[PDB]
């Protein structure tokens, strides 16, 4: 399958991913496209903050979908 | 008016992102009304969320300014509806645009850290009873988040 | 106050002011004022800006806003022939469109000016 | 005797090798291999060149070639994130045609063998 | 007027001038567009090399004309 | 066959230069049947001036070979049709190309300079006699150089 991830300004790209990928996985492959290592990356979902263990399997983030990226955060 | 703020705000009314509306302001365009969705697996589910954000006159060397107007018992939001996120304050970057801003306040719905200046007895009641906290939230999400 | 390069108003302290008829790639948009690349300054880090936008940047901070880097501005350099080219064959508009009417090249706008602009021949 | 980041056949001492389906602009094909650039360095000059490209250039000569400057290749630096993004994201195709059939980024292609193909899965 | 200049690759630019611009004019724009200094430009027109004191009047180059750009050369 | 043989050699097949014909050949791709036009202005005016170009396998470290084949009355050409260029020898750059070479070459029957080693006596003739060297290279030019 195939993601896409809305970068910084809003030029979107793709990730090439299949379901298993984790998060930690993914915030590599937006390293290689634009620059920013995977530490300094958070990555939103239908407004929840996408963990870096866990896969997209377990977000259910199927072909077709769209994750955003921030970059860095920390609430509190 | 700074030709940045004028490109950030078409590309938010051309480009939007799900679950969060924001206009500009007509009286003054420094200020824009934002709307916030309850989001998914969060106690806040189905709640609109009303927030007012503005631009100060040094942005984007200095973060935006953002408070919620509607009420929510969340540790990170206080009782005046403003807000304790990094990005707004210790952590902000010119990188950073607007969308940026509102997709980490969509997040800290989603993630409410207890760790706050003291977040109220409602930190409190999040670290020492998450149950109820849980139950809480989904009151004021109902009860006055639910435009109906 | 109208300015002699660009054919649009600003300060001494502002960037040029272009009208690009053609969308421009994001890769060539600075970060701090989202507009096409002006004068690129190449960081150490490895990024790149405007002259003066990163310049002002660092009047009062000291890091490459992208992240958060200490940055000397002094250890910045201009950015590559290859960069520079790329941007100065990107397509600009005539500011003086009620006069003349013309798509060029941003590097000619400032020539096409003094010899084939009846809106800047005018003034206004 | 195939190579695993292209799926070309090339020596350990020769640049990598793709297919670009697409036209590649003329400021970021390297001055010595007439290609898109692998691996930009930047040089002091102000010029950009393919990492092996100049290396083997400088083996025997020592100067910039467009400019004839005097150029140690210690003093060249890799080229600007901006650069190697737009390069990054420029397609090619699959190398192996007769398997697969597939688009994709330059810089995807490498793992794309591992992952979805079933030419780099058979080898050949 | 305007012309066009082919430079090194095969690509080609186009330059704003006007029939007196000398060919030392000329060779000032094309280090504009090209990042080339005037003293390792040599134009070709027709098969004859423009020479930098005369003028784009002095071989006739019209609007549409297309100069050729080689890096400096020396004959003997 | 080095990729950028190929790439140049395309760029010309697609991209020709006015007055100046190169087609490679094809007992061996290294090697091109070119034609020069005599310029405007020269000595040469209309005259079809045959050449060999080729690409010694160390190209384009090392220039390109380049020799006329069409007998041609000139200081800077010898007996056996090579030529004194010294984008050729001298100040060469991978930078340059094939059509470099070429539009250079053209440059120089336009600009014909009796500095040589020797160019025979012909650069002798061209510096103490440039009326009958004209006059002779227009011959051979006629009496060489028309295809008929
Ligand atoms: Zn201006
Ligand atoms: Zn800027
Ligand atoms: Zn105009
Ligand atoms: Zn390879
Ligand atoms: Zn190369
Ligand atoms: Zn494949």
């Amino acid at each position: 399958m195939q993601i896409f991830v809305k970068t910084l300004t809003g030029k979107t790209i793709t990730l090439e991913v299949e379901p298993s990928d984790t998060i930690e996985n993914v915030k590599a492959k937006i390293q290689d496209k634009e620059g920013i290592p995977p530490d300094q990356q958070r990555l939103i979902f239908a407004g929840k903050q996408l963990e870096d263990g866990r896969t997209l399997s377990d977000y259910n983030i199927q072909k077709e979908s769209t994750l955003h990226l921030v970059l860095r955060l920390r609430g509190g | 008016l700074p030709r940045r703020i004028i490109k950030e705000t078409q590309r938010l009314l051309a480009e939007p992102v799900p679950g969060i509306k924001a206009e500009p302001d007509e009286s003054n365009a420094r200020y824009f009304h934002v709307v916030i969705a309850g989001p998914q697996d969060s106690p806040f589910e189905g709640g609109t969320f009303k927030l007012e954000l503005f631009l100060p006159e040094e942005y984007p060397m200095a973060a935006p300014k953002v408070r919620f107007m509607t009420k929510i018992y969340h540790p990170n939001v206080d009782k005046l509806g403003r807000i304790k996120l990094d990005i707004l304050a210790d952590k902000w970057s010119p990188a950073l645009q607007i969308r940026t801003v509102l997709l980490s306040i969509q997040a800290l719905l989603s993630a409410p850290n207890p760790d706050d200046p003291l977040a109220n007895d409602v930190a409190e009641q999040w670290k020492t009873n998450e149950a109820q906290a849980i139950e809480t939230a989904r009151a004021w999400t109902r009860l006055y988040a639910m435009n109906n | 106050p109208l300015c002699a390069v660009c054919g649009q108003a600003h300060s001494l302290e502002e960037n040029h002011f272009y009208s690009y008829p053609e969308e421009v790639d994001d890769d060539l948009i600075c970060h701090i004022c989202l507009q096409a690349l002006l004068d690129p300054l190449d960081t150490p880090c490895g990024h790149t800006y405007c002259t003066l936008c990163l310049t002002n940047f660092l009047v009062e901070k000291d890091f490459c806003p992208m992240d958060r880097k200490p940055l000397v501005l002094q250890h910045c350099k201009k950015s590559s022939i290859l960069v520079n080219k790329l941007l100065n064959k990107l397509l600009v508009t005539c500011p003086f469109r009620e006069h003349c009417t013309q798509v060029l090249q941003r590097c000619d706008l400032e020539h096409h000016f003094q010899t084939s602009c009846k809106g800047a021949s005018h003034y206004g």
